[PDB]
């Protein structure tokens, strides 16, 4: 089966700064993308679909861009209720996914 | 309809928990549930289809795992064995759009953990 | 996995059409579907392709399932040629295309309708093999295809226990519709009870004008009105008398997602098929205005799978078209100023009509009959037809059963009484005695013929 | 067969000729000499010179 | 040239047999006469040719002799064959042999 | 009052032929313009249906000479007959399109002008080797339309052929067919198959010499390509029609029954127009079979080489031909065709191979 | 006349009348097709002489 790898390994950024991590399959999944994130012990959120389409409830803070296999997606101007992880969903075979990486703010 | 998982816990070293997650329609709504890393990592533990057939994996916990589901008490059940490393906190998420496909949830569970 | 992807123009309720499929379990095949809806109110051609092939892009569909309240004579048509432009298949049963007749590209992957136009003339045998009817007209004007189609309709030829009985094809343009000097100067052969008509309707709205202008009113009615050409029900003037015998399919559609989910399940065993013979899934076309060859050449497997698969029972071997050999007909009755229904049942071979009597716009008799040597002489039916040729009668025994199977009477008297209705006017209702006590008076009444002759039963005997 | 197909106040004994007919003249010639086939019916100048 | 079905079963094994009789002195005669080299070969099935409604669409061949001859198969037959009105729709007969009925 | 013309193809007969057209048009009543060129192939061109048609299509259908897809998008909207020097034979199809007309007769009307070759040097062994297309079946039955002739009422109503082939091998089989068609006792050869086709009985007739003495051979249009594609010397016939690589004769002969059919509808009162765009819409639209109709009943002298007639499928109805024949592998022209008339020669006929 | 026609399928047909009638009824003859057919059969002359 496909599998994915995310990367890499940290979201180091201040109040507002500018992070952006990598959907990295093992094969070509035509742009099918999902984004979630959680704080430790509640719970995930939903981002992203297909055209990097935000969700409503979820501000502009998250945008991105990218396509075939290979997806970025970048979070901004973030208020620390988003004290989260960021997680990235491949559906080409049923279900795919890869490492991800934890905020910590600095 | 709101999702409520149960059947929490690692109470025997290497042994068998069936884990569920309630539902409150589910029965054309397939099932895929979520174990938790201490990298925090959001890792697929398997798959059934909304009819009981489709029953897979990802490469992290293959050949031990015995599965099935019930739509009638809207329940998941799988028993857990090689979480045995992990302090995981499992959820159950059911994929939008229905069918026998997968799509983009918004509906995922509460969250309750599984602790050795 | 593949892709289906369902559209629906015009108003619909995709609330029972989604309910209907997603209950139903695809597994225990290899591959399962993948829906997706888009909604109608846009109603331009270009807007339509460049809506298929703007999703086409994101999703990986293997086809279209289109709707049934749109006209598809004109936009459907270019389906076959997109069709061989995409290589992927296109099933269904709607809309304005019905029983569409054309030259269709070798390479389309396309099936549609359900019977042919001829595999509808051999039902319409069939049905004038149930009461003997024989054609003494034919009038149809210059389509594009009709000729061939009468042309095959009369090499198809029928053998005798049976009257073959043409007599006239007629062949009538109508660019000049000069009603005066061609509609008359081609008619006088309307003295002739039985006239099929092949048209349109608002030609035959024109020509059923003619046809009053003339006198082709009394007579009754004017026989063939086929029903798969000019199909509304609802809105056909009417400027004659009642007509609709005809057949199609289209009972009003209890089936409609049945059909739909049967489809699903056509193109998903032919996936299955490919995938337990070869298996290799052909990846659809991703594009429509770039780089559009997309993976040029392709295995003709496919048109060949389209046509082996057949679902359990029901669906037919999908090969000529789409033109399929034993699907469920009806027959419809009777006036287009009521708004009449169905009043027949067509399955596979058989017919069953629930009306037994032609009307004609009292010389009509019971009689009552006893089988002995050759007077009357009572034998079976035949085992292929079911009807009788030289025998010419129902007798229609009672077990009571007045749906008995109508056991054929030949004889002596038969052959006197088939003079003798053709010497005044007759009618028959032939029919056996059941108490089997023919010409016996016991204490106080009369039975056997004799007691179907006291009971006042409108009778011969 | 043609004959009889062409007419129709035979046509009822070709209904009847239809389960029993044969393939050759031989087969038919030997079939009557065996009782089973009490009639058979073909051209007088074969029939005449095996008679 | 006497037919490949020699045992009117399975097998198809032709061979060259021998003829003799009324139409082949007759032939011999006629061939004779007319400065005629000829070659015969048996019929296919047997059939004396007929017509009939075939492969259930609209198409209508000839069985047995007749198609043969329609096909090119032979150019003459010489043989017992009967006059009718279906087979001289299109096929040229002569003053025919005898008188029998 | 100011009508419009459509173009398909390419910039440089846009402007001769398009500016120039109008003002000789203008005589009559006045016109105006807009004309692309459709470069790319399926459906690109196809996808730019109905960006000019949005005040088009009232007054003007695009025109110019594979040809089918565009037809086929806007031949939807209830379009009236066109004319476009096409190579479609699928335009005796009149329900799939109610807008073609040829100005060059097809791949098969080549039958008559084979029908009138029946009378000068009549024969009647004629093996006609026949593809298995469509086309071919089309062919097909325009010959045995023309066979069911002459049924009045010496020796023949007219020369019957000896039979006719149906050749599904073309790329893979001659030799069996050719070695039976050997043995009828015909030497007149009709062949309608490919160049290449045409380049394979190159073969196989060479092995079986079937194509030396007697053995006249009667080829389609598609076999003067096929010299190229290299085929034996000499004996085989051949025809060609006049113009239609000098294509300007065509654009003007165009221009001017347009604009014959532009004054002869301009005359008249209820001309209604469809309506713009096609957004949403649907052109049903009753002067349709009225431009049928004013084309219909109409001549067409006018133009710069020839008389040019229409029939009811659309086809020319005058065939005028420059007929060749290789001679030494080079076709020397011989006598020219001119419909019903005397086909007057000027050269030497050699015959097929030896003599 | 139309309703009373469709026996005009027939080879011979009588008509006795006086001239002016004939006059309409023969335009009402060739308005429904008796006119082929040949002839049709009585035109007594000493009626309308």
């Amino acid at each position: 089966d496909i599998q994915m790898t995310q990367s890499p390994s940290s979201l180091s950024a201040s109040l507002g700064g500018k992070v952006t991590i990598t959907c990295k399959a093992s094969q070509d999944i035509n742009k099918y993308i999902a984004w979630y994130q959680h704080k430790p012990g509640k719970g995930p959120r939903l981002l992203i679909h297909y055209t990097s389409s935000l969700q409503p409830g979820i501000p502009s803070r998250f945008s991105g861009s990218g396509s075939g296999r290979d997806y970025s997606f970048s979070i901004s101007n973030l208020e620390p209720e988003d004290i989260a992880t960021y997680y990235c969903l491949q559906y080409d075979n049923l279900y795919t996914f890869g490492g991800g990486t934890k905020l910590e703010i600095k | 309809v709101k999702l409520q998982e149960s059947g929490g816990g690692l109470v025997q070293p290497g042994g068998s928990l069936k884990l569920s997650c309630a539902a409150s329609t589910f029965s054309s709504y397939t099932m895929s549930w979520v174990r938790q890393t201490p990298e925090k990592r959001l890792e697929w533990v398997a798959y059934i289809s909304n009819g009981g057939g489709g029953t897979y994996y990802p490469d992290t916990v293959k050949g031990r795992f015995t599965i099935s589901r019930d739509n009638a008490k809207n329940t998941l059940y799988l028993q857990m064995n090689s979480l045995k490393e992990d302090t995981a906190m499992y959820y159950c998420a059911r994929p939008s759009r229905g069918g026998s496909s997968y799509w983009y949830f918004d509906v995922w569970g509460a969250g309750t953990t599984v602790t050795v | 996995s593949i892709g289906i992807a369902v559209i629906l123009v015009g108003t619909s309720d995709e609330v029972a059409i989604k309910d209907a499929h997603e209950k139903d379990d695809f597994h225990h095949l290899s591959v399962v579907p993948r829906v997706e809806l888009v909604a109608m109110n846009e109603t331009d051609p270009k807007s339509i392709i460049t809506r298929i092939c703007d999703l086409m892009s994101d999703r990986k569909i293997q086809g279209v399932v289109f709707a049934d309240d749109t006209d598809q004579e004109a936009i459907a048509q270019i389906l076959d040629f997109i069709s061989a432009q995409t290589l992927t298949p296109i099933l269904g049963i709607h809309g304005g295309s019905s029983m569409i007749m054309a030259d269709k590209d070798e390479s389309s992957m396309f099936f549609q309708f359900g019977p042919s136009i001829e595999q509808q003339a051999s039902v319409m045998l069939n049905i004038m093999e149930e009461y003997d009817w024989y054609i003494f007209s034919i009038v149809t004007t210059y389509f594009p295809g009709y000729q061939d189609f009468v042309n095959k309709i009369r090499s198809t030829i029928e053998n005798s226990f049976v009257g073959w009985e043409l007599e006239e094809v007629l062949l009538l343009d109508m660019s000049l519709d000069d009603g005066d000097s061609k509609i008359q100067n081609q008619l006088k052969k309307l003295q002739s009870p039985i006239i099929l008509l092949y048209c349109t309707k608002e030609e035959a709205t024109y020509i059923f004008e003619v046809a009053n202008s003339v006198g082709l009113t009394g007579y009754g009615y004017t026989w063939i009105v086929p029903s798969l050409v000019a199909g509304d029900t609802d809105t056909v003037p009417s400027e004659f008398p009642t007509g609709l015998i005809s057949v199609s399919y289209d009972e009003w559609d209890y089936g409609l997602p049945a059909r739909v989910r049967d489809g699903i399940a056509i193109i998903t065993t032919a996936a299955s098929d490919m995938l337990s013979e070869h298996s290799f899934i052909p990846e659809p076309k991703s594009s429509c205005y770039n780089t559009h060859e997309k993976r040029i050449y392709q295995s003709n497997m496919l048109n060949r799978y389209l046509i082996n698969v057949t679902f359990e029972g029901r669906d037919l071997s999908f090969s000529e078209d789409g033109y399929q050999m034993h699907p469920k007909l009806v027959i419809i009755l009777l006036n287009k100023e009521r708004k009449w229904e169905r009043v027949g049942k067509w399955k596979d071979k058989s017919l069953q009509m629930k009306y037994y009597v032609w009307p004609r716009m009292d010389d009509h008799l019971s009689i009552v009959t006893l089988e002995e040597a050759p007077f009357v002489i009572v034998e079976s039916v035949d085992p292929l037809s079911g009807t009788c040729m030289r025998n010419t009668v129902p007798c229609q025994k009672r077990i009571e059963e007045p749906g008995y199977i109508k056991k054929c009477c030949k004889g002596f008297c038969i052959d006197i009484l088939k003079k003798i209705s053709k010497s005044v006017k007759f009618t028959y209702d032939l029919y056996l005695v059941t108490n089997g006590k023919h010409g016996k008076k016991i204490n106080g009444t009369w039975n056997g013929m004799i007691g179907e002759v006291v009971m006042k039963r409108a009778y011969m005997a | 067969d043609i004959y009889f197909r062409r007419q129709v106040e035979l046509s009822t004994m070709y209904r009847h000729m239809e389960k029993h007919n044969y393939e050759s003249a031989a087969e038919a010639i030997q079939a009557v000499r065996d009782n089973k086939l009490h009639a058979f019916i073909w051209d007088s100048a074969v029939l005449e010179f095996e008679a | 040239t006497g037919p490949n079905d020699t045992s009117p079963g399975s097998p198809r094994h032709t061979v060259p047999q021998c003829c003799y009789g009324f139409c082949i002195d007759l032939l011999i005669k006629l061939a004779r006469t007319m400065q005629f080299t000829y070659e015969v070969h048996l019929v296919a099935d047997g059939k004396f040719g007929t017509q009939e409604r075939v492969q259930n669409s609209n198409k209508k061949e000839w069985n047995g002799m007749m198609g043969e001859l329609l096909s090119g198969q032979a150019d003459m037959i010489v043989a017992p064959l009967t006059i009718n009105n279906e087979r001289a729709q299109y096929i040229e007969f002569s003053k025919p042999f005898k008188y029998q009925g | 009052k100011i009508v419009n013309i459509g173009a398909v193809l390419s910039t440089r007969k846009h402007e001769q032929m398009f500016r120039e057209a109008v003002n000789q048009a203008n005589k009559r009543i006045q016109l105006q313009a807009t004309s692309v060129t459709h470069k790319p192939n399926a459906i690109q061109m196809a996808l730019s249906v109905c960006e000019d048609l949005i005040s088009s299509q009232v007054y003007a259908i695009l025109v110019s000479h594979t040809p089918t897809p565009v037809s086929y998008t806007a031949g939807f909207y209830r379009i009236p007959v066109l004319g476009l020097t096409t190579r479609m034979s699928i335009y005796s199809d009149k329900s799939i399109h109610l807008s073609f007309l040829r100005t060059v007769p097809p791949y098969s009307h080549q039958s008559s002008v084979w029908f009138e070759m029946m009378r000068v040097y009549n024969w009647n062994h004629i093996i006609l080797l026949v593809s298995d297309d469509h086309e071919g079946r089309a062919a097909q039955k325009r010959l045995e339309t023309l066979l069911e002739e002459r049924e009045s009422k010496d020796n023949k109503r007219g020369p019957k052929a000896e039979k006719v082939l149906q050749f599904d091998p073309g790329t893979k089989n001659v030799t069996a067919l050719l070695m039976e068609a050997r043995e009828l006792e015909a030497r007149v050869i009709i062949l309608s198959a490919s160049e290449d086709d045409a380049a394979t009985v190159y073969r196989a007739a060479a092995m079986l010499d079937m194509t030396g003495s007697g053995y006249v051979w009667l080829v389609g249009e598609r076999e003067i390509s096929g010299n190229a594609l290299r085929y034996a010397p000499d004996g085989i016939i051949g025809l060609q029609l006049i113009n239609g690589k000098n294509e300007s004769a065509h654009i003007s002969d165009a221009v001017g029954v347009v604009a014959q059919a532009v004054h002869e509808l301009l005359e008249k009162e209820n001309i209604t127009d469809p309506p713009r765009g096609c957004v949403g819409n649907t052109n049903i639209w009753k002067t349709g079979p009225l431009f049928k109709r004013v084309l219909m009943s109409s001549k067409y002298a006018d133009g710069v080489t020839g008389r040019v007639e229409f029939n009811e499928d659309g086809d020319r109805k005058f065939a005028q031909y420059s007929i060749m024949n290789l001679q030494n592998r080079k076709l020397v022209q011989v006598g020219i065709y001119n419909g019903t008339h005397v086909i007057p020669n000027d050269r030497k006929i050699i015959w097929p191979g030896g003599e």
